[PDB]
RNA sequence: UCCCAAAAUGUAACGGAGGCGCCCAAAGGUCACCUCAAGACGGUUGGAAAUCGUCUGUAGAGCGCAAAGGUAGAAGGUGGCUUGACUGCGAGACUGACACGUCGAGCAGGGAGGAAACUCGGGCUUAGUGAACCGGUGGUACCGUGUGGAAGGGCCAUCG
RNA sequence: CACCCCCGUGCCCAUAGCACUGUGGAACCACCCCACCCCAUGCCGAACUGGGUCGUGAAACACAGCAGCGCCAAUGAUACUCGGACCGCAGGGUCCCGGAAAAGUCGGUCAGCGCGGGGGUU
């Protein structure tokens, strides 16, 4: 989740979904249908749940690592700086972007993992199979 | 161009027999004893200037 | 004073064995380089005044104070300051020094069975492991101060290490036996 | 005003105003040689409009 | 903290296919972007100024080096 | 190293000077001593020590100096300046100089 | 100085990061030559880093300082000679409400380097700063109150 | 440019570059040749530099082969967008019209165009 080394602070914007795929790194995968920021802890949630369902593994891939320092108002008011370094880090996610990829388990075994992990998400999602090869 | 207790200096200037003020920034740090250069006075121009004073 | 034994007694011995199309493709020798590491652990601007003497004695040539590389890391290090001594030897002086070693300095050494036979420069050049300085013709305990040592890199026109080893083996290259 | 006479507000024959270059006059020098001769002739006619009025009747 | 969005100025003053005069300032730059070509000088601040009167030649080599020149109009 | 020449070659500014530049190839025993135009991609005078050294070696310097200067005399070339490659302007090249100089 | 700044210039914020109030008798002028960081095998004070050796090497270094731009044909790194860190000037443009500020071919008195073309009116540029006033100081000889002088003042430097 | 070719020097400043490599040898070129003085290497004539042939084309330079690597790179379709209209509480998204990349794929290359001089066609 939270990154190791940086500069400081950030802005915010929304484009299309660029770096990210339909598939890779495994058999099935979950993809975001809605533009958002994803909290580090939210990923930790999807992760931990999917790791609840797969007792053993190494078949879980999260392409979604967040780096976006966000700052929030400390207690109250206005007079003062723009401040508040540590609130949380997020990973902007735009539709089509691959969120999760899991492999080695069944159809159903993917379905449920994605449902549970999906209920932890601020946005819509869906699971798919593979056809297309863009790059390699 | 500010002045005080500090190192270097702004040292005034004059010639052999010729009357002219260069006023250039000198420095006592590495070496300052001879402020000697070649500069050009009122008329003749073409002289050695001892800025030592 | 040598330089002939080079041509006559080396070059054909190669073409007798190797047999290049031409005598210019024959393995040759570019220069002998002498670098005296100083400073750091043992550092005296007086000891450089001392070193330059013995270093200008054996070779009949001036040395040069080599400053630092601006490498500053952890232990004692700086910008620039003499870190060592350098002498390059080409031509008759290269040969005078070299043979002064092969015939004299090398044969008389304590615990000397040869020099390291193993591959040094994969492109066919060579180096030396000189340690004690009491093994030299122009340095004996009659006149001395302390005990240090020197390094010698040997440059050739050789292609591989296999050929150059033989090259040095002409003037002789004592190995581990 | 009546102070500004000998200082240059000075008026020309075309009814223009003489204000040249101030860049360094007395204190604080020791840069170049022609910034020192940077002292000029000069003017602008924007604030020349109400300038003369300081000097008005005594040309 | 924060302070000083700086004025600077820069830009390229006289653009291509423009007829200049001797003494006009063609380019205001910082380093050497635009090298002074034939008919063109470069000040100490690497400003490009005109030696003689004529027309403005722009020369593009793939950048990294490019040239402001002055060719005669007459 | 090979920029030793491009140093002087780029150094000489013809277009601003208006003059013609004088190339000399000092390599060993043969010198080209060509005369080249500022603007156009042409070459004008160009004598050389290539033929008829007649026993001279680096002494042919003065020779191609006179020969060149004479060839350019039949041109109307007066203003010129001296290019070179890696060369030092010391002994031989100074001979080509002074010999193509007095014979301007 | 960079970002915001919406591919011209410009643009606010108690918006986001870092610096200046210096220094340099040369870190300048010119003239000549040298090419860097780094990785790999191989060398006695090494055993990550020292010095040397060869192999690779658009620079991944370097430029007193902060960044961006710039820089391999040098602005980087040694030396020779020197006082252009000049005087009297400005064709013409950048820029500013103004006052300032900036760059600059070229004329002359003259210099310094180079064989020569030629370069030089400080420094790779960009920060290292302050109007007037009152006064200290050197030079020049205009004013100087009946006249001849002086006091005082003025102009060119220049210090606070 | 009648032609082969070598030497100097340009325009073009990587589709003109490196590597694997084959040809060149007494015409040019290169090293090697010796060096008290010119001149000179913070030490070494290695590099400058000064006196010349033999020897050799090895290396360097020169040319020809070669598309492994570099560089060049469509068409198609996008992303985005001036202008014209709109949806959504919002994050954001669409439609009509023009303009229109970046990457990638096809494929294209190992250049091209000058000046001058020297030497060949027994």
């Amino acid at each position: 989740k939270r990154t190791k080394f940086r500069k400081q602070f950030r802005g915010r914007m929304t484009g299309d979904a660029k770096g990210g795929d339909y598939v890779a790194f495994g058999d099935y995968g979950l993809i975001a249908m809605e533009p958002a920021w994803i909290k580090s802890n939210q990923i930790e949630a999807c992760r931990i749940v999917m790791s609840r369902h797969f007792r053993r593994g190494g078949k879980i891939y999260i392409r979604i690592f967040p780096d976006k320092p966000v700052t929030k108002k400390p207690a109250e008011t206005r007079m003062g700086k723009g401040k508040g370094a540590v609130e949380y880090w997020v990973s902007v996610v735009k539709p089509g972007r691959v969120m999760f990829e899991v492999a080695g388990v069944t159809e159903e075994q993917a379905k449920e993992a994605f449902r549970l992990a999906g209920h932890k998400l601020p946005i819509q999602t869906k699971m798919v199979k593979r056809e297309v090869y863009d790059e390699a | 161009a500010k002045d005080g207790p500090r190192i270097i200096v702004k040292m005034e200037s004059s010639a052999g027999t010729g009357f002219y003020y260069t006023t250039t920034k000198n420095r006592r740090n590495t070496q300052a004893k001879l402020e000697l250069k070649k500069y050009d006075p009122v008329a003749k121009k073409h002289v050695v200037f001892r800025e030592k004073k | 004073q040598l330089k002939t034994k080079y041509n006559d007694q080396v070059r054909p011995a190669l073409m007798q064995q190797f047999g290049y199309s031409s005598v210019m493709a024959v393995p040759r020798i570019e220069k002998i380089v002498v670098n005296e590491g100083l400073g750091s652990s043992k550092e005296d601007s007086k000891a450089i005044d001392k070193a330059a003497k013995e270093l200008a004695l054996i070779t009949l040539q001036k040395p040069i104070i080599t400053k630092a590389k601006k490498s500053i890391s952890n232990f004692k290090l700086r910008q620039g300051m003499p870190v060592g001594i350098k002498v390059t030897l080409r031509g008759e002086r290269m040969y005078v020094f070299l043979e002064k070693l092969i015939n004299i300095g090398l044969p008389r050494i304590r615990d000397f069975r040869g020099i390291n036979p193993n591959a040094f420069d994969g492109r066919g050049n060579y180096n030396l492991g000189i340690k004690e300085q009491l093994i030299f013709p122009e340095i004996t305990y009659d006149m001395v101060d302390k005990t240090r040592g020197m390094d010698i890199t040997i440059v050739t026109t050789a292609k591989t290490d296999e050929e150059a080893r033989a090259l040095l083996q002409s003037m002789g290259l004592p190995f581990r036996k | 005003t009546h102070k500004m006479a000998k200082r240059r507000i000075k008026i020309t024959g075309t009814g223009k105003v003489m204000a040249f270059k101030s860049g360094k006059r007395h204190q604080n020098t020791g840069k170049s040689g022609d910034e020192i001769r940077g002292k000029g002739k000069g003017f602008v006619l924007a604030k020349a409009e109400w300038a003369r009025m300081k000097l008005m009747l005594p040309r | 903290n924060g302070r000083d969005s700086n004025p600077k100025y820069l830009g390229v003053k006289k653009f291509g296919g423009e007829v200049v005069k001797a003494g006009n300032i063609l380019v205001r730059q910082r380093g050497t972007k635009f090298k002074a070509g034939q008919g063109v000088g470069m000040g100490r601040d690497h400003t490009l100024f005109a030696l003689s009167d004529g027309k403005v030649v722009f020369i593009n080599k793939g950048k990294g080096a490019r040239f402001i020149s002055i060719e005669a109009a007459q | 190293r090979r920029k030793l020449r491009t140093r002087r070659k780029v150094r000489t500014t013809t277009a601003a000077s208006g003059r013609l530049r004088l190339s000399v190839y000092r390599s060993s025993k043969h010198i080209y001593a060509q005369i080249i135009d500022d603007s156009r991609g042409q070459t004008l005078a160009a004598a050389s020590s290539a033929a008829l050294k007649s026993g001279n070696k680096t002494d042919t310097a003065a020779a191609v100096g006179k020969a060149l200067a004479a060839a350019a005399a039949e041109k109307g070339i007066k203003q010129v300046v001296f290019d070179r490659g890696s060369y030092k302007y010391h002994g031989r090249v100074k001979a080509l100089a002074d010999a193509a100089r007095e014979g301007g």
